[PDB]
């Protein structure tokens, strides 16, 4: 079991940039998956990005892959998302996933723990 | 008029008709109180379909449509169910359920996957682990509905979803899997209509044959056994052919291609189902490229030889 | 005295060649330089199954085998593959890969299922979903054997096993889908042989004719999309029959069956595709009743009305 | 999550009986699924018997449905194996598993939470 907690959300403007941070602690393995995942009010929770948390090895949904860039920390037991020229659709609950199954990175499935989130909020 | 025939296909070349897998044997079961009435698998040598018996291969036992609600029970998801081409299901058609529809009694194991349309995310997907228990009080094709059993409820979204099979099994001790008897397609307390009709051996010492598959279980020892009454591949070619047929019985033999020597006789009726010669559950020893062949029209005076 | 024909049957009826899944639409490509070589869905119109095809549509993207050893890999369960009628493959045969093998870069979702024999349990089942990526280096199908991830390690044992594929996706971004790009199906710095030929048009102002299906995924927002040259059912009618070739064209129509017109042309060549007279990427837009004919044998100076 | 603790093992003769007692604590639900799994030396983990926690519904294998019969007493938080007609094929480490999916009760697979076993032996 892992234990997850997300910070760095706050109310930015569009254009702007913003990093999210997922701290990680307890028993990871070489199949160890590390996900971010957003839901909006009254919308399904959406897939974002997902990384391999041993080899950093990643995938990001064609819907952010210009713009958000999931990595880890060289050192610290963090993963980020860097969140750059948001716009108000990105507005949502940000949560991160970790998962002892491989799968693929690009399956958004199978995630057992998730931190509570970090809000996000863009304006116009 | 156009002449009737088999397409020549060995066993492993033939698709089971009521579960998407290939046939593994045949076999001769002895008579019983079994009223066989399959749904799936069912169509005249003439070519009429019959039951919820549809073309595709890919659609036996899965479901189409789309997620719209969900309920605080086992059976939580709540599928509005399409034809499988995409189409509109008519409720009122006179067909016992949509067509794929599974025709036996138990838990059928599988994935949904889904692809947002709309407003929300739309072409955003995902897929895990199944069941539809054709038990549920909330299995209701004919209505319109059935409801899932999914492995991941927090990852699922009310948007188009389509259920794969891949295997069966009893659900529990009190509900196990009757491969003969039908699902209540309307749910609890309600009887189907429209059904294809029951099928019998109706001639001394004849037995039904079955194309027969021992497909996927998902624990315990379930052999998995679905029979099906004809192949998946004579149905499409029959209805391809749509060939008058001459008389009630059509005479096939089946025979081993590298001899040319006819290795047993059988019975196909026009209603589309084999019966054979013999006493007793046999699995026919048969050599691997044996396959079936149209021999003549007879009448109702044809005693088959024993095989 | 068998002549040439095409099975009459709408695109709702027809089945992807290269997916197990149904047809749904049908889509022309501008002329690329991208290499059309897909193994799954070659058949010569006289009836000669290439590359990796078979006859079922349940074998496509299928496996069999058993699963013999575990690896501290990604790719951890080590699957020797039989043919997928049970029979031993054999690695020496003039084929790319087991009949049925995906030929495609990308992962390829679904779930294994095992049922015991011998002295361990026999008869005992499981199943679960898991994953095969045509990227891992322990995908070496022609040598005779693919690794599986799987989602629970510890419900898993060196057992007989299927795996029955659900849909496709991206592995990760280094690593994305590519219907068109084929598996290395002897593993890393080893080339195929035995390939069904590549396809392209050959005439001025004609590009290739797709029956396109959009198969499930499994997260973000991937269409799908798998084009195969000619269907299944098409494949099994064409060796069914295995009529011999007039020319090195078969000109075909689309018509609408219910008014009798036809629709626009395409020729279809003795290697098993279809190329119609248009510029530009354009989902074609017909009749959901509509079906193509054969009409005539045609040369090669043969100019297509533009469609 | 889910703590389970299995006991009643020991050395018993072919054709005697032992109850087998699973004990469980921690978070369940409505589709809590508890079952007895066995594993013999250098052998597969053989799927034996399940039930859902709630309303105690059963499925067992036919390889011991005549035999073994799995129960909950409720008044504790306690599962049971009731094992008749031992035979020496029944020697295995038997196991009892959670999981917090209904899916089917024949279902083997998706048991997250396990004890660590009580040892069998007929004789």
């Amino acid at each position: 079991q892992v234990q997850l907690q997300e910070s760095g959300g706050g109310l930015v403007q569009a254009g702007g940039s913003l990093r999210l941070s997922c701290t990680v602690s307890g028993r990871t393995d070489s199949e160890s998956t590390m996900g971010w995942f957003r839901q909006a009010a009254g919308k399904g929770r959406e897939f974002v990005a997902a990384m391999n948390w041993r080899y950093a090895t990643t995938y990001h949904t064609d819907s952010v892959k210009g713009r958000f860039t999931i990595s880890k920390d060289s050192a610290k037991n963090t993963m980020y998302l860097q969140m750059n020229s948001l716009k108000p659709e990105d507005t949502a609950v940000y949560y991160c996933a970790h998962r002892y199954i491989y799968g693929s990175l690009s399956d958004s499935g199978s995630y057992d723990n998730w931190g509570q989130g970090t809000q996000v909020t863009v304006s116009s | 008029s156009k002449p009737f025939s088999l397409p020549i296909l060995t066993l492993s070349e033939l698709t089971n008709s009521r579960f998407p897998v290939p046939i593994d044997s045949l076999f001769t079961a002895q008579n019983n109180v079994l009223q066989v009435q399959c749904q799936n698998g069912r169509c005249t040598l003439d070519g009429e379909l019959q039951g919820t018996t549809q073309l595709l291969p890919t659609g036996i036992c899965a479901f189409r449509g789309r997620v719209t609600a969900q309920i605080n029970q086992r059976d939580r998801w709540h599928m509005q169910l399409q034809n499988l081409n995409g189409t509109t299901y008519d409720p009122t058609d006179d067909v016992p359920a949509p067509l794929g529809t599974p025709d036996f009694k138990g838990v059928v194991f599988g994935m949904v996957s889904q692809r947002n349309v709309g407003n929300d995310a739309p072409g955003s997907t995902r897929a895990q682990q199944a069941w539809v228990s054709t038990y549920s009080p909330q299995f209701v094709p004919k209505l319109g509905s059935v409801n899932l059993r999914i492995s991941d409820n927090d990852d699922f979204q009310f948007q188009p979803t389509k259920f794969t099979p891949v295997g069966v099994n009893d659900d529990d001790d009190g509900h196990p899997f009757r491969q003969w008897e039908l699902p209540n397609y309307s749910g609890e307390l309600t009887l189907n209509m429209n059904l294809a009709p029951p099928v019998a051996p109706n001639f001394p010492g004849e037995q039904l044959l079955f194309f027969r598959s021992f497909v996927p279980c998902s624990g315990g020892y379930n052999q998995g056994i679905i029979d099906c009454l004809i192949p998946q591949e004579w149905i499409q070619h029959f209805y391809q052919e749509s060939a008058p047929s001459q008389s009630d019985v059509a005479l096939i033999r089946y025979v081993n291609p590298d001899t040319g020597r006819t290795l047993f006789e059988a019975k196909l009726h026009r209603s589309g189902y084999i019966t054979v010669a013999h006493s007793g559950d046999y699995p026919l020893v048969v050599p691997a490229n044996g396959h079936f062949r149209f021999d003549s029209w007879v009448n109702q005076f044809y005693s088959l030889a024993p095989m």
